[PDB]
């Protein structure tokens, strides 16, 4: 089943290969409501998706780790199967169910190949009971590993250099970047940070109002004319979310170009990033790993609302709202890894270690 | 027999079997019959047969990189088969076996990633014929329509040929001479270029116009790749000075006609170029797609110290 | 103790600073109570006791050969535990770190480009025992030096250069701008190598190398397999406190190209492949 489809607008020629995706709901013509066998939950994460009530590049992965371990806590193994080969089928069109909702992985999927790992490592000759709580066990030892008590090791590292006197720029919402920033208030070193974000979603509010609830002061400016914080940075602990093994940081849209608009006034550039979240690819540009979003977000209602809406009925005038971008490791220093702070072309170094 | 003393004559008088794992396949294929009869003694007395007839081998036309590449790689596999051996015909001739199977499909694989970069509408550029390079270009038609601008280089010039292999099968080629790649190269993204053997370091020694090119990419910025297999990481970093090239008759620059003018002036010839590694950003190869400055490690990932 | 590091390299034309204090805290924790876990803490104490005197080698030494006793403590034992087993594996450590710059020398020496003019802002060692074997194996160079100025120690390398008998003009340190229009191939030694492949030496290196990456000459560095530091630094005005007085200076890795070690020839971004290979 799984209709999927509902392109919505005019693609702006270059880059045919991404989708655009429309608020559609994506069943509210298809789905079924006693059960509808696509999805016992994952129909419930996601719809969640696709509105906007998720969204933050971490927590994604505990999201998905979440629905997926109850799903593998209500497995039933029929009566001529191995459940290693037939669960690890049986989770094929779900996820390919949440991957047709939204692009799915900004690295989400290392953890998914992950879970494939451990479905496909199941020993062949135990109780259900046994292999499944051991399964979600270990579903649950891994996010406690490599989500959630690293973060606060990846913090000790970083008050190294954060130190009295300094300002500091983070670029909109992050997960680590607010962490490993506020747990350096306490334990003292006063500075001023000097938040900057982008125009639509603005997301920078989320930090601006999440950190005057710490007593760091502030400030703020749009990234349309971010070249006056620049002759007065020490610093830019801007973090992101997918390193490529040719140095490459996706980032959101916005950064790099900060960073290769800070370095002409040579302020340095440090990026903070975990350590399942780096991923074994290589891009070296924007246009073939994008991820396109719903293009009438763009609405300025400044005055007479000039016609953003009527763009539709308007001949040749496609809009593009791009979701990522990269940075090429000429423009980036050190990056504060969970496992030091490593050199950012030995992006590649990590990888080969603990696998 | 000494069918190989004709195999060490054969790479003596030239003639290209046009690099596509046939020097490879020939090279496997005398040091699989050496491996398989000859002198036997258990303390690497095979190995220092090696030594010999690959000292021999490599006393030919110091440009084909390939053969003491593989040769190299035959030594490795020598010495860490020993390692576990510490019957061993079995193992080694089983183990180039697979070698030779894993070859068997370098221009597949390394063409597979190809949807993974080029993009509708995007207008490609490469310079110089090669076999992995239009293959790896060929199975991006079953995407959209960009360009392709070749150009005629490096006369005398093997470089056309291409240009009808692809245009009549695909793209809109167009073809530009030499002389004209600085109008152009202001109206381009992601140049592509063949390898004709590639250093430690991280150098790529290519056709003779490959430097003044790569410059031209990091003064507009824009990424070259240089989609290269495996079997082809050489080691010793660019020491041996002016053995690196090819030079040949100045019959194909400056005809033999004219003459008295061809009395005092000196003809240059130069068949390969250096491009150093400061200037390439990505290299697509055979098993990963692995960045410039991570190479290094690539090369001892394969190799023993015995480099020399 | 401090007698006896000192003793050591009193009587000494060769043989590194580091490399002093290495057989000093060999000797010193040979002689000394307390086979047990924390008596190597004592031994730390020790290591901030030699640390005492600048020259951030010693510290490399200290962590180094700290790392290397104190890889002992797995193979576990008990009052005789295999350090004692590094005692000699120690001492052929030390004759390991003795017989260094040989093999820096023989993988060095084919660099030199016949005719060459090789430029260097020093008073190093290895240099000399490199360029020494290159003069005396092959071909012939100039070699223009500049003196650093709260040393003059260019000098000691003009008049010890002097007697390995090749031409050397020796200018003042304000005008290598006018030096670098006739050279090719800079070469310098260096005290300390930092994480990302950066160098730190004399309190002159960055004047050059910033001009050296802009009439597109090389610049190539060489040192022993004692300079690589777990240090990380990011600007200048960043460095520890070791230092009209300054006496370490920092060239950032974008600019420094290949350099050479005792582990082989190197690119500059493979030194934190090594380091990480060993400090976990």
């Amino acid at each position: 089943q799984v209709p999927t489809r509902k392109d919505y607008g005019s693609k702006v020629s270059l880059f045919s290969h991404l989708p655009q995706y429309s608020r559609q709901n994506s069943l509210t013509q298809f789905m079924s409501i006693p059960s509808s066998v696509i999805h016992p939950a994952m129909v419930r994460l996601g719809l969640q998706y696709s509105q906007g009530l998720v969204s933050g590049s971490n927590a994604r992965c505990i999201a998905l780790l979440r629905a997926l371990q109850q799903v593998i806590q209500d497995y039933t193994t029929p009566p001529n199967e191995e459940l290693s080969r037939d669960l690890v089928n049986k989770l094929k069109p779900y996820m390919s169910f949440l991957t047709q909702c939204r692009p799915l992985s900004a690295s989400m999927h290392n953890a998914i190949k992950f879970l494939n790992k451990e479905i496909t490592s199941v020993g062949s000759s135990k109780r259900e009971e046994e292999a499944k709580s051991e399964l979600r066990a270990a579903i649950d030892r891994y996010v406690q590993e490599k989500i959630v008590l690293a973060a606060q090791a990846i913090s000790r590292f970083a008050y190294q250099k954060i130190s009295n006197g300094d300002v500091i720029l983070v670029y909109g919402c992050s997960s680590l970047v607010s962490r490993i920033l506020q747990e350096a208030w306490t334990e003292g070193r006063r500075f001023r940070v000097v938040v900057v974000d982008s125009r639509p979603w603005l997301e920078g509010r989320h930090t601006l109002r999440s950190l005057v609830h710490a007593g760091v002061p502030a400030s703020y400016l749009l990234i349309p004319a971010a070249s006056y914080v620049l002759p007065e940075v020490s610093k830019v602990l801007l973090g992101a979310h997918a390193l490529l093994a040719n140095g490459s940081v996706m980032s959101r849209v916005g950064t790099a170009q900060l960073a290769l608009v800070a370095r002409a006034h040579n302020v340095p550039v440090l990026v903070c990033c975990e350590t399942y979240k780096f991923c074994e690819r290589v891009q070296t540009d924007a246009f073939v790993s994008n991820e396109l979003d719903d293009p009438d977000d763009l609405q300025c209602k400044r005055g007479e609302h000039v016609a953003l809406a009527n763009w539709q009925n308007h001949a040749s005038l496609r809009l593009l709202n791009l979701v990522y971008d990269v940075t090429p490791p000429e423009l980036v220093d050190l990056v504060i890894t969970e496992l030091g702070m490593i050199p950012c072309s030995s992006v590649p170094v990590v990888l080969r270690v603990k696998s | 027999s000494e069918r190989i003393e004709s195999f060490v004559e054969t790479l003596k008088r030239g003639g290209g079997p046009r690099s596509s794992e046939e020097m490879a396949r020939e090279t496997l294929g005398l040091l699989r019959q050496i491996i398989t009869d000859h002198r036997w003694s258990n303390a690497g007395e095979l190995m220092e047969l090696i030594r010999r007839e690959g000292r021999r081998m490599t006393a030919a036309q110091p440009s084909e990189t390939t053969v003491g590449n593989m040769v190299r790689r035959v030594l490795k596999i020598i010495r860490e088969e020993y390692g576990r051996l510490h019957q061993l015909q079995s193992n080694i001739i089983e183990a180039i076996n697979e070698l030779l199977v894993e070859l068997e499909g370098t221009m597949e694989n390394i063409a597979a990633q190809a949807l993974e970069h080029i993009h509708s509408n995007e207008v490609i550029m490469t310079i110089g014929f090669s076999r992995t390079v239009e293959a790896f270009l060929k199975e991006a038609a079953r995407k959209r329509k960009f360009h392709v601008i070749v150009a005629e280089c490096a006369p005398f010039c093997q470089g056309h040929e291409m240009a009808v292999n692809l245009s009549k099968a695909g793209i809109e080629t167009t073809v530009m001479t030499d002389a004209a790649i600085f109008a152009v190269m202001s109206r381009v993204n992601k140049v592509i270029i063949g390898t004709k053997t590639i250093l430690a370091n991280g150098a790529l020694r290519a056709v003779t116009g490959t430097h003044t090119l790569a410059l031209a990419a990091k003064h507009h910025s824009t990424p070259l790749i240089v989609c290269a297999p495996m079997f082809k990481l050489s080691p010793q970093f660019p020491n041996e000075e002016d053995s690196f090239h090819k030079f040949v008759a100045p019959e194909e620059v400056l005809p033999f006609t004219e003459g008295d003018i061809l009395e005092k002036v000196s003809v240059h010839c130069p068949v390969f170029d250096y491009v150093p590694p400061e200037l390439i950003t990505l290299f697509i190869s055979n098993i990963g797609g692995n960045a410039p400055s991570y190479i290094y490690r690539l090369m001892s990932e394969l190799y023993h110290p015995d480099d020399h | 103790l401090i007698e006896y590091f000192k003793s050591q390299m009193k009587e000494d034309p060769d043989m590194a600073s580091a490399v002093a204090a290495i057989r000093t805290l060999l000797e010193f924790l040979k002689r000394d109570k307390g086979e047990t876990i924390q008596g190597l803490r004592a031994n730390l104490t020790s290591a901030i006791e030699t640390l005492c005197g600048s020259s951030v080698a010693v510290s490399s030494g200290g962590e180094l050969f700290l790392r290397f006793i104190s890889l002992a403590s797995l193979e576990y034992s008990d009052y005789s535990k295999c350090k004692k087993i590094m005692i000699e594996r120690g001492e052929l450590f030390l004759r390991r770190i003795s017989l260094s710059r040989n093999k820096i020398a023989d993988l060095c020496h084919t660099f030199i480009k016949d005719g060459a003019t090789i430029l260097t802002h020093a008073y190093s060692r290895v240099v000399l025992r490199v360029l020494e074997a290159a003069v005396a194996a092959k071909k012939r160079f100039s070699v223009y030096v500049t003196e650093s100025q709260p040393d003059l120690s260019g000098k000691k390398m003009a008049k010890a250069l002097c007697h390995l008998n090749v031409p050397v003009t020796v200018v003042l340190d304000a005008a290598v701008g006018y030096i670098m229009e006739k050279a090719d191939l800079v070469i310098v030694g260096a005290e300390g190598v930092v994480e990302n492949g950066g160098i730190i030496n004399k309190i002159g290196t960055n004047q050059m190398a910033v001009c050296a990456k802009a009439q597109n000459k090389p610049f190539y560095v060489v040192a022993e397999s004692f300079k690589f530091v777990r240090l990380f630094p990011l600007n200048q005005q960043d460095v520890p406190d070791k230092f009209e007085h300054p006496w370490v200076d920092y060239t950032a890795p974008s600019l420094i190209t290949l350099l050479f070690t005792d582990l082989g020839v190197l690119t500059p971004s493979a030194v934190s492949d090594e380091l990480i290979k060993l400090y976990l």
